[PDB]
């Protein structure tokens, strides 16, 4: 059991560790806790989650938990600071003051509600006198982009970025470009116009899309197109369906999207778990979605694309054991009409389907299934949920009777369970072991039926896997394959190639490559969705030292293993990732007697492995992954994401993977790849940015994004990583451009950064340990941060200037002695507090390193040349500043000349 | 010096 009250402490406890992710889901599930009858109890709960929320940029929420507690006590100074303070916020001045202002008369005295107070005063003023500024820079473009007035698209074109850039900018802007729902009519104008170019109408949906990342507005976008609420939230999602371009219809999604994080105060995104009572509260507007997205998992007007998304946003938005809605909602989609028609959908095929259906509609339906299976985790529930994908393969099968039409069903329940195998596997394999299957298998395995023939050898080379219990059915099934293998059809030979490719120990392992081969490389004629097993298949083959190197050792099947991706898409990740993840090593393996001996295999061990990824990532190897990379897939991306990581690190290649979307994909992937996914994805990041220039690499804001990682990956310094790539990164990122060190700095990483200065037997990992605060604290912020405070740091900005017995170190900290000098307080805490400090410059003084004897005399010279009672000083140390002046090379006599000038 | 600068829960 738990109660109400200490579960709180806990969380309290999490907002003092600095854990609002945890405080805000400790707080709000302890508030589940309690109820309306433990008064006081609550209040107190909502301030402080209102607390972390704030802590967290969930000023939304801050405001709502804020007023939720106002609720109870009128007082509640507390409630009154953070809401007038997220107010503020959401761009929202206005009473922002009226609760931070009768805050501060409800506690008189109090730094910070003054602090507030200052800044939202010099706010009301420059409010309606800076709005009316924007609604003109705004109905300015609100005629370029809708209101007609505009010519030539070009220009039409530009002015809707704006808005968008103006749109996300800040929470103000965004409410300015909403212009109060006047947004919704224009843009969907741009939607129901036909001609009106793709580009143009998904700008003005992203547009939108922004707008509506407010709950209020957004919930207001739902309900305003008909005065049936229900009607409204037909429209919404159907909206998807008023065009069908890939773009339109993903672009449309997220509006749809935008809708669920709204209803249920969630985003995955930001890893906002819903809040219990706000999807509870209301909930109507929860169900009618869901019914309306799962009535067009089937409506054969609704085209495949809409389809297929209906199935990821029907996946994303209610697996409450994964960034979904709250826990329940799976359950009665389960127990009711979803679950089986979520089935009645993995029981289809583009050749055979009372739906519009496409290649790709599959993977969307297994993990979708599958996750489906893991968001239930109860006994009584895992049972009505397998309980009623057998009443399902019940009904199914007792009507595949053997004729003409009948048949038709056996390729249902056969599809049915090559998902419900690549999805729930348990409850899928768990499946065909009633071999009341098999029997069936065999009949259409040697009809005459071309159909029924290959996806019979399909049924059972999606049966492969690991253990037995199983091999049942694959029994009589592997030979089965070997008989259908020698078909002339290709369709049923390459579905054949695979099982018997996917095997081994006319079936030699160079046998099946040499298949998947011309079957492949046979471009022109062979089709794509027959490659796209001849590439599944040659993926098996790949796991084998030696035919990795076959493999890549013939260009023309990598031009075209390349050129398929490109046109297969999402079709061949799981595939073509293990082929490219595997040829690279990419994989990962936990680490009398022998077994050393196997471990050869010199295509695999040695630097054999960048023989292969050398031509590899030559031939595309990288616009393939971008190409085949849109995936909810998880592992698919963790495959693109190894062999990514393990691409960029042989220096010269880099240099071109970053130029074919690089920076982008690995990048993507630290967000969307799971585990590991992001993980090594974002080493690849770190390892790609370094000795690489981040003007061509970073741009275009490029950069601000590529920090919450290589910035969460240093944490892992107990030991090992690239946390150095990830120095010569953040070092080649807080240089150029201030706005960047900005989030380096607010992302309350530091404490780490600071301690790769701490080490000894580390010479490297401090070596830019340096060079990179040089270009930190190179703008304020953080100069003013490690100047006055009084935390032992011109300590060694100053000991690393002179202690060089390596270098670098010093070159770092010496230019960081230099301009760390020329500030007053500077010259204080140290002479004062810097004992034996003639001792150190005297070494730095003159010391041999041509470079740190002119940043020193420098940042010794202004040291001096600043306050008096440090310009005295000429104690063993003004001796050898008098020193250089001959004709000596080194013309490190600048700042040595200018270190005497301090004597006027 | 403390915390009760309400930049703490209760």
């Amino acid at each position: 059991v738990q109660t109400a009250e200490e579960i709180r402490d806990e969380g309290n406890a999490a907002v003092k560790d600095q854990d609002y992710i945890k405080a805000d889901e400790l707080y709000t599930e302890a508030l589940q806790l309690t109820t309306d009858e433990d008064k006081a109890l609550r209040p107190v709960l909502y301030r402080n989650r209102a607390m972390a929320r704030l802590k967290r940029d969930d000023f939304e929420g801050a405001q709502s938990d804020c007023t939720k507690a106002l609720e109870f006590d009128g007082a509640d100074v507390k409630a009154l600071f953070r809401r007038s303070l997220a107010r503020e916020q959401l761009g929202n001045v206005g009473p922002a003051f009226q609760d931070a202002k009768e805050a501060l008369r409800l506690s008189p005295n109090d730094k910070g509600i003054v602090e507030v107070l200052q800044r939202l005063v010099k706010a009301n003023n420059d409010k309606i006198k800076q709005t009316t500024s924007l609604a003109n820079k705004v109905t300015d473009m609100e005629k370029l982009a809708f209101r007609g007035e505009a010519k030539d698209t070009e220009q039409k074109m530009t002015a809707l970025n704006n808005l968008l850039v103006l749109c996300r900018e800040s929470e103000s802007g965004a409410t300015g470009v909403w212009n109060q729902g006047a947004l919704v009519p224009f843009v969907l104008n741009l939607i129901n116009d036909a001609s009106e170019n793709e580009e143009v109408t998904v700008t003005a949906i992203r547009i939108l899309d922004e707008t509506i990342k407010n709950s209020v507005r957004c919930m207001k976008f739902l309900a305003m197109h008909d005065p049936d609420g229900p009607k409204s939230v037909r429209f919404v999602c159907r909206l998807m369906c008023k065009k069908s371009t890939k773009d339109f219809v993903d672009a449309t999604g997220i509006l749809v999207q935008r809708v669920f994080n709204a209803m249920a105060k969630m985003d995955r995104q930001k890893e906002m778990k819903p809040d219990p009572e706000v999807a509870e509260a209301n909930k109507i507007w929860i169900i009618r979605v869901l019914l309306e997205l799962q009535e067009m998992l089937q409506d054969p007007k609704v085209g495949a694309v809409q389809r297929e998304t209906c199935i990821d946003l029907f996946l994303k938005n209610l697996m409450h054991m994964d960034g979904g809605i709250p826990r329940g909602w799976s359950w009665k989609f389960v127990e009711e009409r979803g679950l089986l028609a979520l089935l009645d959908v993995a029981s289809q095929i583009p050749e055979l389907c009372e739906y519009p259906v496409s290649a790709e509609t599959r993977q969307h339906v297994a993990i979708c299934l599958q996750r489906l299976e893991e968001d239930m985790v109860f006994d009584t529930k895992r049972t009505i949920f397998k309980e009623k994908v057998d009443m399902f393969f019940n009904a199914l099968i007792s009507r595949c009777t053997n004729d003409d039409e009948g048949h038709k069903y056996r390729i249902k329940l056969s599809c049915f369970l090559i998902t419900m195998l690549q999805g729930p596997v348990d409850i899928g394999i768990n499946l065909i072991t009633n071999d009341q299957l098999t029997p069936i298998m065999l009949e259409m395995a040697a009809s005459q039926d071309h159909l029924m023939q290959g996806i019979a050898a399909e049924l059972i080379v999606a049966t492969v896997s690991k253990h037995e219990r199983a091999i049942n059915m694959l029994k009589v099934g592997i030979p089965v394959l070997r008989a259908l293998y020698d078909s002339e059809d290709p369709t049923v030979k390459v579905r054949a190639l695979v099982g018997l490719c996917k095997i081994g120990a006319e079936e030699a392992v160079i046998s099946l490559a040499k298949t998947c081969k011309k079957f492949l490389l046979e471009t022109e004629k062979y089709s794509v969705d027959i490659r796209r097993y001849a590439c599944e298949g040659l993926s098996y083959l790949s796991l084998d030292a030696d035919v990795k190197e076959w493999i890549v050792d013939d260009s023309l099947l990598l031009k075209a293993l390349v050129l398929l991706a490109k046109k297969a898409g999402a079709l061949c990740v799981y595939t073509l990732a293990t082929i490219y993840a595997n040829l690279s090593n990419a994989f990962e393996k936990p680490k009398f007697a022998k077994h050393h001996v196997p471990e050869t295999h010199p295509k695999d061990t040695e630097e054999y492995v960048e023989k292969r990824v050398r031509a590899l990532v030559e031939e595309g190897a990288v616009p393939a992954c971008v190409a085949v990379s849109k995936t909810e897939s998880k592992n698919a991306l963790e495959l693109i994401a190894r062999s990514l990581l393990a691409f960029a690190e042989y220096e010269d290649l880099r240099g071109r993977i970053i130029a074919e979307g690089g920076t982008v994909l690995c990048l993507r992937l630290t967000k969307e790849a799971s585990g590991e996914g992001k993980i090594k994805a974002g080493h690849a990041i770190a390892k790609l940015g370094a000795k690489a220039d981040p003007m061509i690499s970073f741009p275009g804001q490029r950069a601000y994004e590529v920090v919450k990682p290589l910035c969460d990956l240093l944490h892992p310094d107990v030991e090992g990583k690239a946390n150095y790539d990830s120095l010569l990164t953040l070092t080649n990122l807080a240089s150029v451009s201030d706005s960047i060190r900005g989030r380096i700095l607010k992302e309350k990483a530091i404490p780490k950064i600071e301690e790769f200065w701490f080490m000894t037997d580390h010479e490297h990992l401090r070596a830019a340990a340096a060079e990179l605060l040089l270009n930190l604290l190179f703008f304020e912020k953080f100069y003013e941060e490690t100047v006055a405070p009084g935390t032992d740091r011109l300590k060694l900005w100053v000991l690393y200037s002179a202690e060089v017995e390596e270098e670098r170190l010093s070159r770092a900290s010496a230019a960081g002695f230099a301009i760390l000098t020329e500030d007053e307080n500077a010259c204080a805490r140290i002479m004062d507090e810097i004992k034996s400090w003639p001792e150190v410059f005297k070494d730095i003084a003159m010391h041999e390193d041509a470079e740190t004897q002119r940043r020193g005399l420098m940042g010794i010279a202004n040291i001096m040349h600043s306050s008096n009672k440090l310009c005295s000083e000429i104690v063993s140390s003004e001796v050898f500043r008098v020193l250089v002046a001959v004709t000596k090379l080194g013309t490190i006599n600048q700042e040595r000349a200018g270190s005497t000038e301090q004597a006027k | 010096a403390g915390g009760p600068t309400i930049e703490e829960v209760d």
